[PDB]
């Protein structure tokens, strides 16, 4: 341990950790990888997703060569504070937190050749821009941009430690997704020029499909089962005017109250989701299955049913012999074209 | 030759004095701002503010900092801007502000050899934006950020913006889900206070609101129930129970609609002009039911087929007149 | 700048921050200052506002006097650590903020003969206690108190800078409150007696009235007409049975979404507001309809009503000819009593 | 003469050990305790913890403080309490709690010359208070305060309450908007683990709720549709129409009430006596509806009369024994 | 003498280097921890996570910490740990964690004169839980917290629990409403990852959910309302209004039901036990209004009330098979 102590402070002695390794000499190469020990819960309504991650860098730092009895060196966290590290941050990052319970989560280990291994253990908060348009039949590709924020890409570059599809690793059991899939993952570099500068980009995107099942119970088989309720209301006489009339009413208030509930679930948008095309025009159905009453209750000639024994009795509605067959049928086919256009 | 490097940096603070600025006591020191907006997160109405994410850039000149021998400018690790003058710029009517730390702080320290300093800082901040609601949600909101200096004088310190109009990008690039942004403006003027005249950097954006999410919502299902409340006029009069059903349901109806409703919208504790229009649009179904009222108490002493037929043409005229007159007061 | 640097140096060399100036002499005079940049939002459910201000604090302290070729040292707000500074706190102060960016948002001067010029940016949550029996038409004092946490009236005094009315200064624009107006402000100052000895509070009122506009249209006017409609059923004729049942029952529905509705703008207190009297004579009215109703159904002879050309037919209800004046003349009569009560 | 308290204050603090409590290896060093409630902020049922503001003193001697020569009692700037042994006293219940730090950390060291320290702090603290809510909205619940030492036992420090029952003060001054603070008690006791015994000091209060506020706004509501419903039994058992649909519209509204009822904890899910109240009346509309059920079943085939008339008394007479046993038993 | 302590304790930081490990370089530190369990704050479905507070000790030795001459415990101030090396102990499903820090930080430091070091934590931490909720509220859960070293590989530390089975105490006093603690059970093993392997100590905790409040809340309601709507069955079928209100009613009720117990209820984005229950009692009433529809669509053409006796019968026949393979299959 007193060897190993002498060797650290050779180390740092003369050390400048504000200057990157061979600076105004050489590019930096920095080699990133990613352990994704679970993937948190996404936010639509922030438009916004959850990762957990074991980030691991690696560069080359010459000035850090050691010879000794051991060739890795597995030293306390707060070492990495005294040497050079990169300042990498997430560009679509929104709140971040390093865990530092009940030490800070970071390892440092330095091989005898000047080789880093950096990781550290982040929970981060990063933006996903969703199209929305097809919800709940959508599917997202969250990316997870990240690089130097002051270095360019004359001074520093990042490269990933093997082959990209292999660079990033997600957990086999560490899925925090309720409501979400998570397809696979696709991994590119590449360059962005701001107005500071040309800095090297990792990109990493996350494809999500969400799944229908919570809102085929929820919202869709009660909207459907309501509208096909609404329809039932053409199966009646047209002589019982006040039973019709509160079908058709109660129903529209049905509507209204699952219309209501089902944007609780999503942000106020201005664009119409697949969803909200769904509910309007099953809002639509129910309202004009209580015009077509209205419109058989404005012919109706006599106000007294069939007696069940044979005096004239009203015919069967034309309008309601009709209704029977092309509120089913036009809303089977609304059906047919929405699900066939969206799944 | 790092180790020439490491002797120039640290022969530059040697002797700094973070507490003075850069021509202290001579004339004020100019700061070049320039903004790159990330994104802006989440116009809020209930707190008035709005979020913003943003690559914070000043731009000033310190002699001190001045070095030869490098054909390099030097970015430095970002913890030597603790070991250097910055200006003490605040954001007036932020209310929430943190500089981003992972891995490292989001900030960025570049030196030139003239002695410029390039100082980026990447902020999210939320901004308080007193929004005018009377018109909402047809109304049309104008948020800005405040940048000003607080310990330091128009006597000390001067704020411009660098690159002109160019100096704020980004905006362009910025979707909001309900917003969106018509014109950005840059505004340099000075405040006076109590203790002198301080620099101000205005950005400004002017929001408006889209309409497409709000008539699927909120305005067309209380129409189609006010519509939906006429059908009574075209219902006998010897029907009592199914018109008083049809009336009482659509006016329960509205109450549920307006109930529910704002419990989604904000809670603007003042009237909108969407609240208006649901309490205009509960007056007219309100008023059907009090139409069959009129026509329930006469049938039976007696005119009354008159107002019935009446009512199909009265209400929707007065209601597309109630339009008329609210669209075009609002739009 | 070596000059200047001697200066700041020659303050600091042997100036203990832990005794006040003039300890054990005189009384340390602290004047105060505020200027509202904004009176933030006021939360009733939490009992408290938010209001943000430029707290200035004036002082003279003896050890701080210079000779150099400027009168006032306009310094980094690092120096105020490194010296003595009051130690004011708001007494009815929940969570307080010291807004620190992109730096600390203090500053300090100090001129020629010693006078300290010291200014912060705050946010502060204050208490507000509120008595809401009057709800929604009442008015608050909210006040702001503050002074020293552990230094006695012997010890620290505060005054303000000048007179006590324009010591606190509003901005123009800094109105933040959505359903108050600030009809504006009392300034006091007093002597707080506690277990720890006798201390100066400098006390600040903020004289709020509530806006009723919003709740005129959301509750009150709705409470009305559901209680005026529920008094349409008297005009109705007593042999509309099921007509009659479904306007008085759907209404005292209606009346409970109202009534339910109401509650989600207040807090769980436990007294009854003003608003929740009115609801609970709307329920009375509401109720009392349906139950004239049954009293009507009760001795109905005929299910008939009169057929149009002429047997004999129920007569109008001598119990629904007094409540068509009874009903709107006492709910005419509660208004008039209510709203000159309150108002 | 301040340079002679200057040099009074740092021969006090010069070679002064703070990892050792005063009479290290001696008897143990009492601590007196008081608290000045400044506010109880709020009581929460659903995270079942209460936030508390106080002032709190602590007092003991440490004969290394004790000065000569300066008739006064030594106020000193708080950051000395970081040069100073302090007891290392937390709150076994707390949840989370700070000390308030604006415009400084609100915290108070008052010395006296023979070596009393006053130690004071203003706290706001969230502690647990596991409450009983069996008896909801009519209970009473007893939230305390535990104060130990960490990791001195009784054989190095002792607590107790400086001026017995008067050591807490401010709270007959307490408002809490769905409470009333009945009663206050001050408890000392020393508490054995297998680490050693550890003194405790306990502040107790009794919280009794007031029903005021759920008479107006849950259960007479509920009376009254509860009493509705009893309007179909007086109502002709031929109006199918009429009556089923009172019955039905006020076992829906019964719904309305149970679902949409902020103050009956439709969040925790715990059983509550409104939730026995709620439930019992749901079960009295109910069976009015499956009344008329029996009614209208059996008047075609032939005694029709009496269960609607038996109707007119036993249901009312049981939903008064109903509350009879209620009322009994929660009061 | 307590000089004599503090010249021992300065001796032994004087020459203590906190960047290596215990015997580094050579055979591995043993950890041995014990848990004392203070509280289980909440248990959240929304967030899939739980809130715990704990006492946390750390039992390892460290040869360069022995002294001798002191036949005492060193029972030092806390803010000594930050020279001394502690594990890098972390959880690894924690999402965020705090030690107390009122009114000093709830940490403690004792030393043996072995070498020995106990080190003990007072921690709140809210650790994930991945609950799967299908057969929510019936439903079992198995919450976790996982104890790691996130440098030190198992070549250089070791874990174990202190006292076997018996290293975690205080699971009798969990108290929680909504949960009730099955069994608890200690795990040792070892995880690998691409750079090394580490050692890993587990405990978990059996969530049993009682089911009390959604029987009276939820479960309850549903089956009555869905009684409710077999009231039609026994309604003669020319009482078109009665029997069309009393099925539209319950229909829009049960919707009113599900709409707002989502509302309250943990709203994962899944299908639970309950959305099967609440989804098949919809079915029920809905089946109920389409069987009058059924009977008045043809007592017109010429057995018309055969189906509404057959539906007295095989609804709550089929009700009763329904609840019976429900709750066999849940339970
Ligand atoms: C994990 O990371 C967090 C930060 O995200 C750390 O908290 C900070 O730890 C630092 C190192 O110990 C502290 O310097 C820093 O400041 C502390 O603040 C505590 C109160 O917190 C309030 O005030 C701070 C400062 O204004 C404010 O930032 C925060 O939001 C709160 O309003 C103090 O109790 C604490 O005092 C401790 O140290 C002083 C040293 O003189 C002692 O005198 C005290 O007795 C006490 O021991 C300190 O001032 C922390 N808070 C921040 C930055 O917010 C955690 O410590 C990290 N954990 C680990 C295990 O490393
Ligand atoms: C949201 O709302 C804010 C107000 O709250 C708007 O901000 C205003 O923007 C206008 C420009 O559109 C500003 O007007 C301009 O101010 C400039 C600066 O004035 C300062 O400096 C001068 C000296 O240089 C002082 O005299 C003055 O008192 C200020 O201290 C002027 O230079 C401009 O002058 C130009 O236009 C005028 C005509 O308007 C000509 O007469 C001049 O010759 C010259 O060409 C101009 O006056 C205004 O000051 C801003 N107000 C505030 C409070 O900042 C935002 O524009 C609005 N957002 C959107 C999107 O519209
Ligand atoms: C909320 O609920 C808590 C319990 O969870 C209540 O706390 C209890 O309060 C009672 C008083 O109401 C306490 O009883 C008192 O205990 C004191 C300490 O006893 C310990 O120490 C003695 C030796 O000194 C041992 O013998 C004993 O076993 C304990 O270890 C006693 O000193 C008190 O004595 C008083 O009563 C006796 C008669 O019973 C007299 O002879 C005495 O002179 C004296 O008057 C007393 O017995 C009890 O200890 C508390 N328990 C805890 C766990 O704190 C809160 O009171 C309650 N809140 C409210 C508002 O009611
Ligand atoms: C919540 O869910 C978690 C899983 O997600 C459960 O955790 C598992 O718990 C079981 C016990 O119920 C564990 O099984 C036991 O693991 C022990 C440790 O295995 C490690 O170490 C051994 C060497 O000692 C290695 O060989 C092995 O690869 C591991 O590295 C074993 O020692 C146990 O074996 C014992 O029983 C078997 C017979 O069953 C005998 O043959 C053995 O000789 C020995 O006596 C056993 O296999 C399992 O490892 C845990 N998994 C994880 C990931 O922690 C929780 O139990 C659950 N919560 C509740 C309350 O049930
Ligand atoms: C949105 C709905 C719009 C509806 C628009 C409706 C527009 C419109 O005016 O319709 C009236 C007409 C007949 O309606 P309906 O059959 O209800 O009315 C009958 C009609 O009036 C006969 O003339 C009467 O016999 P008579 O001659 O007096 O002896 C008969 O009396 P009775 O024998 O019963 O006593 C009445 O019942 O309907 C269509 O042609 C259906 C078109 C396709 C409608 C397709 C709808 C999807
Ligand atoms: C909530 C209030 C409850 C009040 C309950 C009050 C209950 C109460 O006392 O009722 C008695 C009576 C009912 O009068 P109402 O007009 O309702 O009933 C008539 C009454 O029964 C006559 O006796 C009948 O004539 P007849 O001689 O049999 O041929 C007449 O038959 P017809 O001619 O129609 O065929 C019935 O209609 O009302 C009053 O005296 C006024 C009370 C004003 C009360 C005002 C209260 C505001
Ligand atoms: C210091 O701590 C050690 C370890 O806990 C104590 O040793 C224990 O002493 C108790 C005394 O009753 C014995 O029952 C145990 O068997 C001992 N265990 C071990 C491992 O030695 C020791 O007594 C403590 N010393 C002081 C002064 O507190």
């Amino acid at each position: 341990t007193t060897v190993f102590t002498r060797i650290l402070d050779r180390l740092l002695d003369g050390y400048d950790n504000r200057l990157r390794p061979g600076l105004g000499e050489r590019v930096t190469e920095v080699k990133t990888d990613i352990f994704v020990t679970s993937f948190g819960p996404v936010s639509d309504h922030d438009m916004e997703y959850t990762i957990d991650v074991f980030f691991r860098q690696s560069w080359k730092d010459e000035r850090l060569k050691f010879k000794g009895p051991m060739t890795v060196l597995r030293l306390n966290n707060l070492m990495a504070s005294k040497i050079w590290t990169p300042d990498t941050f997430f560009h679509n990052g929104k709140k971040s937190v390093a865990h530092n319970m009940t030490m800070p989560n970071k390892l440092l280990r330095i091989t005898e050749d000047g080789t880093l291994l950096y990781t550290m253990r982040l929970t981060v908060r990063a933006e996903c821009p969703m199209h929305l348009e097809d919800f709940p039949m959508d599917a997202h590709a969250c990316p997870l941009k990240f690089g130097s924020y002051a270095y360019t890409r004359a001074e520093v570059v990042y490269e990933w430690t093997r082959e990209p599809a292999r660079s990033v690793v997600v957990a086999e059991d560490g899925s925090r997704l309720n409501q979400y899939d998570l397809l696979g993952q696709t991994v590119d570099s590449g360059i962005v020029q701001s107005s500071t500068g040309e800095y090297v980009v990792m990109t990493t995107h996350f494809h999500l499909k969400r799944k229908i099942g919570y809102f085929v119970i929820q919202t869709y088989l009660p909207c459907i089962m309501t509208v096909i309720l609404s329809q039932v209301s053409f199966w009646l006489n047209r002589e019982s005017v006040p039973a019709r009339t509160v079908f058709g009413v109660t129903t529209v208030l049905t509507m209204t109250t699952l219309s209501i509930s089902a944007r609780n679930s999503l942000p106020k948008v201005a664009y119409a989701t697949a969803m909200d095309w769904f509910i309007a025009v099953c809002y639509a159905f129910v309202f004009s299955a209580l015009i077509e009453f209205a419109t058989v209750n404005y012919f109706t000639k006599r106000g007294y049913a069939w007696d069940g024994k044979s005096k004239t009795f009203n015919s069967v509605s034309k309008i309601d012999r009709l209704s029977r067959i092309a509120f089913p049928l036009l809303f089977g086919i609304f059906n047919l074209v929405y699900w066939a256009t969206y799944l | 030759n790092m180790s020439f490097v490491k002797e120039t940096v640290d022969k530059l603070l040697k002797g700094y004095d973070i507490r003075l600025r850069p021509d202290f006591g001579g004339p004020p020191v100019c700061v070049g701002m320039n903004i790159d907006i990330a994104s802006i997160d989440m116009v809020s109405e209930v707190n008035m503010d709005y979020t913003l994410t943003m690559y914070f850039q000043q731009y000033w000149r310190d002699k001190r900092l001045a070095y030869s021998g490098i054909p390099l400018n030097l970015t430095l690790d970002n913890r030597v801007a603790d070991q250097l003058w910055v200006p003490d710029t605040y954001f007036l009517n932020d209310k929430k502000s943190f500089v981003h730390g992972v891995t490292v702080k989001n900030r960025m320290i570049r030196l030139h050899p003239d002695g410029t300093v390039l100082y980026g800082l990447r902020i999210t901040t939320t901004a308080a934006c007193m929004m005018d609601l009377r018109r909402y949600p047809l109304d049309e909101q104008n948020c800005t950020l405040e940048i000003e200096s607080y310990g330091y004088t128009t006597d000390d310190i001067e704020f411009y913006w660098r690159g002109g109009d160019k100096a704020v990008t980004g905006v362009e690039r910025i979707e909001l889900p309900q917003f969106s942004i018509v014109e950005h403006r840059l505004v340099s003027r000075n405040v006076v206070f109590a203790t002198g005249a301080y620099p101000r950097l205005s950005l400004s954006f002017r929001l408006k609101r889209n309409i497409g999410y709000f008539i699927l919502q909120t305005y067309m299902p209380s129409i189609l129930i006010t519509i939906l409340s006429w059908v009574s006029f075209w219902i006998n009069y010897d029907a009592s129970a199914a018109r008083v059903a049809l009336g009482i349901t659509t006016v329960l109806t509205m109450t549920t609609i307006n109930t529910h409703l704002r419990e989604t919208l904000p809670k603007i504790p003042y009237v909108k002009a969407i609240d208006m229009y649901l309490m205009g649009c509960f007056v007219f179904v309100f008023l059907a039911l009090l139409e069959y009222a009129f026509v329930n108490y006469i049938f039976f002493g007696r005119d009354v087929n008159a107002i019935d037929r009446w009512s199909r043409i009265v209400f929707p005229f007065t209601f597309s007149l109630f339009n008329l007159v609210y669209w075009l007061y609002y739009v």
